[PDB]
């Protein structure tokens, strides 16, 4: 993710790092964390002789697969709601760095009064942007 | 004139969306001590 | 008055075996338990065993399973420790205490209280 | 030795608050009830403090039960007379599936702390004609009444053949005791030097022979 | 949670009530009313006899306390994040009441074009505060 400049300068690109380092591994890792108990055949059964049991066992063991895999269900659906919806924060921290020197559009975008190129864009990728230099009031 | 609207965070806690956080925490758990057998309130005990 | 008594001071030749006996009073002995602790000359309590006095069910030490007994008799609201094949380790002072568990698992969940002299 | 681990001697002037600790582990202290035993000489032991906290009828409010996780502690404020005695901790213990006691902590309350004088006798030339040996180590004026003893074979220690009198109160209220290592003289011609150290009170006093000197 | 006044007049602060009112306790309670089932020793069973029927009985109590504990975890885990997410409102009551004649930092703050002292500032706290006393726009 990244920031884009307009003018009769060109069109200038830059990306932002910390934003892409936030950026899934870690909600990964948390639910491959998950353990269960293991579900296996009961040591006093007896095929030929208890069968009712057994079908009880049967039962069981359904039973738990079903609930457990519901809930792994439910956990996915979750973090995969928090990684679509928090697609906004970087809109954010260009405003930081501006003054009112600058209208929010709405569009995600800004106005401003002087001209932005390359060099200049990098210098707000790496949070450094604050300008005195385009003399403008400072936050 | 500028207003503006307005600390040390050293308890965690879990939370399905935002991973481990650090926060001050309310506690819901406690781990029990084996005591004695007693009479169980409302009701007959056998 | 809850009380206990036991029996006479003995003495053995290591190998041999001694009945260490414990009668009750003051309370009512089927619903409590008897506990036995031995103290070496000049050293600390040593826990034995337990026993019922509702059940007869029994708890002894790791260290003493196989040389010890307890038994214990209703009717003479009295208890019984038998330890066999006495080394010189076994010299000691035999406490019985009241215990206030007498049927469940014996687990340490309740405590003996009184100690026979 | 002991499962739960009571300092050997706790001690306060007449009026203050003295405390004796208990130390276990998780199977004991940290899963189980507390209780507290006070025993004078040659007297049953009698119930102080139960369930970690509680006072027994005839208890006074002086003795109060603390815990936190696998250590145990006996306070005792207002230090009295009638309080010098033997102190026990015990606990049920979950992996040795039976109770568990502390060593017990003497309490002494009358007198300036004093260390003990300690004298070792290497075994006579009588003694070793009879093909024996005895090491003899006296100690004498250390107050209050409670040391532990310990032998060593040059550097390394010695456990068996050992033998400790409980102190006994001597002729000025002070406090005597005797330990004895028995050897063969095989042993005992074995060895460069042995030693015998008496603590006290946090300190210790040592004492050594050597087969070879006279 | 309140509100701070910056200025050649020193600095003031003042406290929102109804922010902190509003802060957790019912949420705990909502917690706390949670109920389950009891799981005891089934009635028909007996030691010696039936173990196998018994080791099932042992099986289902397990597993039951297994999901309930996980659904549990869930329902803290979604509570915490509310209360986090939700720490920004106090911003848009502050906001209500000004007119334009302040700009939208982002940082959380305005700049208002009269100064504010402690007197001025606990009628934003009380909500009272409506300037035409200080002529500028009203909303």
């Amino acid at each position: 993710h990244g920031y884009t400049s307009h003018g009769a300068h060109g069109v200038a690109v830059a990306a932002d790092l910390k934003s892409t380092q936030e950026a899934i591994t870690k909600n990964l890792n948390s639910l491959s964390e998950l353990e269960v108990k293991n579900l296996q055949r009961l040591s006093g059964a007896m095929d030929e002789l208890h069968n009712e049991i057994l079908e009880l066992d049967e039962k069981v063991d359904d039973l738990r697969a079903d609930t457990i895999s519901s809930q792994i269900e439910l956990a996915v659906l979750l973090s995969n709601e928090g990684i679509i919806n928090s697609e906004l924060a970087l809109e954010r921290k260009l405003k930081k760095m501006l003054g009112p020197s600058a209208v929010e559009i709405g569009n995600g975008c800004f106005e401003t009064k002087h001209k932005c190129n390359q060099t200049c864009l990098d210098r707000i990728a790496a949070g450094t942007f604050d300008a005195g230099e385009f003399s403008l009031p400072t936050f | 004139d500028r207003i503006c609207t307005g600390s040390n965070s050293p308890h965690v806690v879990k939370t399905a969306t935002q991973g481990e956080v650090n926060v001050g925490v309310i506690p819901l758990t406690t781990t029990p001590t084996k005591s004695h057998f007693a009479n169980l309130k409302g009701t007959e005990t056998r | 008055q809850v009380q206990l008594v036991q029996s006479g001071a003995e003495v053995k030749k290591p190998g041999a075996s001694v009945r260490v006996s414990c009668r009750a009073s003051g309370y009512i002995f089927t619903e409590s338990g008897i506990t036995w602790v031995r103290q070496a000359p000049g050293q600390g309590l040593e826990w034995m065993g337990w026993i019922s006095g509702y059940s007869g069910d029994t708890k002894y030490a790791q260290k003493l399973q196989g040389r010890v007994t307890m038994t214990k008799d209703t009717s003479t609201t009295t208890a019984y420790m038998e330890l066999r094949s006495l080394r010189y380790d076994d010299t000691a002072v035999y406490y019985c205490a009241r215990d206030v568990q007498y049927s469940g698992s014996y687990l340490g969940a309740y405590y003996f209280d009184y100690w026979s002299p | 030795q002991s499962v739960l681990t009571q300092p050997p001697s706790a001690s306060g002037t007449p009026g203050q608050r003295v405390t004796i600790s208990c130390s276990g582990s998780s199977s004991n202290i940290g899963t189980n009830y507390v209780y507290w035993y006070q025993q004078f000489p040659g007297t049953a032991p009698k119930l102080l403090i139960y369930r970690s906290y509680q006072r027994p009828s005839g208890v006074p409010d002086r003795f109060s039960g603390s815990k936190s996780g696998s250590s145990a502690s006996l306070a005792i404020s207002g230090l009295q007379s009638e309080d010098e005695a033997d102190y026990y901790c015990a606990t049920w213990d979950d992996s040795l599936n039976g109770w568990v006691f502390g060593g017990g902590t003497k309490l002494t309350v009358r007198q300036p702390k004093a260390a003990p004088s300690v004298t070792l006798f290497p075994p006579s030339s009588e003694e070793l004609q009879a093909n024996k040996a005895t090491l003899v180590c006296l100690i004498s004026d250390f107050y209050p009444g409670a040391v532990t003893v310990a032998w060593k074979a040059d550097s390394s220690p010695v456990k068996a053949g050992v033998e400790t009198t409980t102190p006994s109160k001597q002729s000025n209220n002070k406090y005597a005791a005797s330990s004895y290592l028995s050897l063969t003289p095989e042993q005992w011609k074995s060895h460069r030097s042995y030693s015998c150290q008496v603590t006290h009170e946090g300190s210790t006093v040592e004492k050594t022979v050597a087969p070879t000197e006279c």
